[PDB]
């Protein structure tokens, strides 16, 4: 395998920004560098192969140079359709080679979360299982923390987070925590909290309910 | 006009074998040659094999050498990878692609392929009922907690498709249990929590289940 | 008696392109090689086999002349056991070669403001060139795992590629006239003596 | 990309010596090659890499490649080697690596004596005429070397329409034959007193005259 | 012997294409390039292109770049040569010929050469005409009769006298192309003054492209 490496492995951008993704080869390739575009869930499509040859279908704002092992990717005057993960890949010997990858996100402005929690469901509590959820709805950057405080005390494994991708329009995050406990140590407790801290607020917001 | 549709992937137990194809139409297969691409849960693209347009000549990636066999049935249009000596790491969706004079210009849908002993188990799903208490004149918050199920692909509607603004359907994490678990939420108007009714729809098709579940208010 | 006509392949006003060489037998004739030893307007003058100051002295059965262009940095592949493009695909020497690999800068006469792309180089072939073949062939090359059928494309390239040369060039881009001059062994080409 | 231009023609005498010359520019920096075609026939290699010649191929030819100019010298010259003779060239350092010959070069070896040409014309067949068609024939024969000039005329006055004549083709005895037709109207046979057919060769003129009933 | 046998001759019409063959015997087909040679009528040499039957890689001249075709079988270790739009400008014989192993590039062995002609003329058999003996085409102890051979196409034609017994005197000539794309020749016998009633002369023409035997009585006038 010839190895190649992307820088960065994540960045940033606003519509309209010009943004360069560098891929490096760890031998000479001469000028037969790949690169790919793919969209959270969908299949990859090829955009550019011998480092600058542009593929049907692709727009001329991705332009990519290189030679030897040092390879760009250059996209002037980005659009909302350009924003995902893009890959290198050497197509000069076998076995063919993929990059790390360096997702694309757009910039926004900063918000703060939404927080709601749940209770688990009588439904669910029958069973003999007690799933408490927190969200976090709507939020940017997506660097958040959610402690989960059971009766003033600190929980520690037992939770659980998930974080959406960047929605189409807001251009947000929105997260999920989950506390997992037996229906035992459920009940022997009073009060629930979801603490959460973000960029966005002036001081710890906590949503919480007493089991009733 | 030009396809390729994938077949056969699914749940394989450690160590055993699957057979994965790609049916091709809408073109000359027997003009064009093959690529297998995969990709791990949240990982990166990795390269697979590749084989030549008449059988002939192949060529793997050094994690796969040995153990995954490329072929292909030019009579039936075909292409197959058979894998082997199934590891965690083998956890992928699995795509071929045709390498043509515009590159790799066309793709296979992809299909899963989950190697765990669990077995194939649906779902159960609890009502995330919004507060009773909700800010008034404000925005309310409602879900379903898709929980214990096993192999993953799931699809959450809300209220059979007629809601799709402000709603967030989360990825699932594979739990200690080797099962996986998720949550899909909306946000809706406090107000409209008394008539408008608020259903989702839960589908698992690796056992053919669908959950309609009643997310009602609270106290 | 004869005068090997030494002065027409060195003084020819066009050379050919390294992937089409030309290759000139020269015969019966008497050679005064130190003509070209004695006077070094010559870049590079490297003989294998034999010493250069006892050329004059050698009998050979015959002699050839290849002649060609390529740029500085490569005339270190005109040698024997030597890797690379040129080496590999467009002018292999034995490893037995006995000869001499001449060399000169032609900067003022195979470049042009706006740059000199007539002069060709192969960029690729299925097996490196063995001693002393030429490959003219421009069959589209197959890098890859699809037939081309004369369309190019991915994987898919046209086999030469021209060299761009433009008098402003750094000296190792610059072109250079290269003759090389193999000795056949076993009297009809000698030395003035 | 380069033109080698040779001579057209070049003729000797029997026991003389021949000298044909390939001409381009700088041809010193490129193996010359010639070959031999006997009329009626494929060329045959007779000198290779200027002056070597092959197995077989008689010590009198003999090359040379001397800067702009290379020479094909054939000495003591016999009759077979009445041939046109072909210089060729690989040529790479034009736009395209070409093979090159040239325009040729036709031995006469010019040993022989100089027959007179032997006419004979016939007149319009009587089944021709009956098919509303004519025509006379010229018929040349035993005529050495190898040209002849021809001319028809209707009472002396010539005629040039419905003319098509042969080029000289070597005969059995080695002499050259040749052929020319008049093609008439039936009226137009009939309407003039006699036609005559006038054949010139070196300086010699032969006339013969038919004419109809 | 390294030989080199082509194909028979061939008459087309212009607009059509022709796939000349040529067989390689005493080598190895696989250790030398196959190059064809172009020769109009009484003309010079006309290189077109070179065939390298290992590979099967090509190369032409751009007078020929569009129009030709040079493939090979190694199976029957056969070249093929194929001019397509052909014109009456591409009538010639095409030859075949084996580049040499030396670099130097001179074509050591060559074949016999393919006619192919191209002309609009369509098939025509001949018309055969007596040309009668007169007392004005003797010589006092030999007089002069022949056939004539008119309006015909393609070549060849062949002409014998008396069902093939009259060989001594015999002259068949050579054939003219006419402005109107038809052959004619003539055939004439020289032949002794004391015999033209004494015996009779039968001229046989035959015109085998278009199936066409003819016999003709050749009387005096
Ligand atoms: C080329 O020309 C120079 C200048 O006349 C001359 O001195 C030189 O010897 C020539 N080259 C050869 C190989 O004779
Ligand atoms: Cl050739
Ligand atoms: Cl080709």
């Amino acid at each position: 395998n010839i190895q190649m490496t992307q820088s960065p492995s994540a960045m940033s951008a606003s519509v309209g920004d010009r943004v360069t993704i560098t891929c490096r080869a760890r031998q000479d390739i001469s000028s037969y560098l790949a690169w790919f575009q793919q969209k959270p869930g969908k299949v990859p499509k090829h955009l550019i192969y011998a480092a600058s040859t542009l593929l049907s279908g692709v727009p001329s704002r991705f332009s990519g140079s290189g030679s030897g092992t040092e390879f760009t990717l250059t996209i002037s005057s980005l659009q909302p359709e350009d924003f995902a993960t893009y890959y290198c890949l050497q197509h000069n010997s076998y076995p063919y080679t993929f990059g790390q990858g360096t997702k694309l996100e757009i910039n926004r402005t900063v918000a703060a979360p939404s927080v709601f929690i749940f209770p688990p469901s009588d439904e669910q509590l029958k069973s003999g299982t007690a799933s408490v959820v927190c969200l976090l709805n709507n939020f940017y950057p997506r660097e958040a923390k959610v402690q989960w405080k059971v009766d003033n005390a600190l929980q520690s494994g037992n939770s659980q987070e998930s974080v959406t991708e960047q929605d189409s329009k807001d251009s947000t995050y929105s997260l999920s925590s989950t506390l997992t406990l037996s229906k035992a140590d459920y009940e022997k407790h009073k009060v629930y909290a979801c603490e959460v801290t973000h960029q966005g607020l002036s001081s710890p917001v906590t949503k919480s309910f007493n089991r009733g | 006009q030009v396809q390729l549709v994938e077949s056969g992937g699914g749940v394989v137990q450690p160590g055993r074998s699957l057979r994965l194809s790609c049916a091709a139409s809408g073109f000359t297969f027997s003009s064009y040659g093959m690529h297998w691409v995969r990709q791990a849960p949240g990982k990166g693209l990795e390269w697979v094999a590749v084989i030549w347009y008449d059988g002939s000549d192949k060529y793997y990636a050094d994690s796969v050498k040995g153990r995954f066999t490329i072929s292909r049935d030019n009579s039936k249009n075909t292409l197959y990878l058979q894998i082997n000596s199934l590891r965690a790491e083998d956890t992928a969706m699995y795509y071929c692609a045709r390498e043509a004079t515009a590159g790799f210009d066309y793709w296979g849908q992809g299909n899963l392929v989950t190697v765990s002993s669990a077995s194939t188990k649906g779902p159960s799903v609890f009502p995330l009922a919004p507060s009773s208490k909700s800010t008034s004149g404000g925005t309310a918050a409602l879900g379903c907690l898709v929980k214990d199920y096993f192999p993953e692909p799931v699809t959450v509607s809300w209220n059979s498709g007629a809601l799709t603004s402000g709603v967030h359907t989360f990825p699932a994490v594979l739990q200690s249990s080797g099962l996986y678990s998720l949550s899909s939420v909306v946000t809706v108007p406090s107000s409209s929590l008394g008539t408008q009714t608020y259903i989702c729809n839960v589908n698992h098709k690796p056992s053919n289940t669908k959950v309609d579940k009643k997310v009602e208010p609270k106290s | 008696t004869n005068l090997c006509p030494f002065g027409e392949v060195f003084n020819a006003t066009r050379f050919a392109s390294v992937y089409a060489w030309n290759r000139k037998r020269i015969s019966n004739c008497v050679a005064d090689y130190s003509v070209l030893y004695n006077s070094a307007s010559f870049s590079t003058f490297k003989c294998y086999g034999v010493s250069p100051t006892k050329l004059n002295d050698l009998c050979f059965t015959n002699v050839y002349a290849d002649s060609f262009v390529i740029r500085g940095d490569e005339v270190r592949q005109i040698a024997p056991g030597q890797t690379g493009k040129i080496a590999d695909y467009n002018y292999k020497l034995p490893d037995d070669f006995t000869g001499c690999v001449i060399a000169w800068n032609s900067n003022n006469l195979d470049s042009k403001v706006g740059g000199n792309y007539n002069y060709l180089y192969r960029l690729f072939r299925k097996s490196n060139l063995k001693p002393f073949e030429r490959d003219i062939s421009t069959e589209i090359y197959q890098a890859g795992s699809t037939p081309c059928n004369g369309v190019e494309g991915f994987n898919c390239y046209f086999p030469l590629q021209s060299y761009g040369f433009q008098p402003t060039n750094g000296v190792g881009y610059q072109p250079y006239r290269v003759v090389v001059l193999s000795f056949e062994l076993l009297a009809t080409v000698c030395g003035p003596k | 990309s380069y033109v080698l231009t040779q001579p057209p023609s070049v003729a000797v005498a029997p026991g003389q010596t021949a000298r044909i010359r390939c001409g381009e520019n700088d041809i010193g920096s490129k193996n010359v090659h010639w070959y031999q075609q006997k009329s009626g026939q494929a060329p045959v290699l007779v000198v290779y890499d200027d002056s070597d010649r092959p197995s077989g191929i008689p010590e009198r030819f003999s090359g040379s490649n001397s800067g702009n100019t290379a020479t094909l010298t054939i000495s003591r010259v016999e009759a077979g080697d009445e041939a046109d003779y072909y210089c060729q060239v690989w040529d790479s350092t034009g736009d395209h690596p070409d093979v090159v010959f040239g325009g040729g070069t036709k031995l006469t070896v010019l040993g022989q004596p100089k027959a007179a040409p032997s006419v004979t014309l016939f007149p319009p067949s009587s089944e021709e005429l009956q098919a509303n068609k004519a025509t006379l024939v010229c018929l040349i024969s035993d005529f050495y070397p190898g040209a002849v000039t021809v001319a028809w005329k209707a009472d002396s006055s010539p005629v040039k329409a419905g003319v098509e004549t042969t080029t000289p083709s070597k005969q059995s005895n080695n002499k050259y034959a040749a052929s020319s037709y008049l093609s008439l109207t039936p009226e137009q046979w009939k309407s003039h007193r006699s036609y005559s057919c006038q054949v010139t060769h070196e300086g010699s003129t032969v006339e013969k005259t038919v004419a109809p009933t």
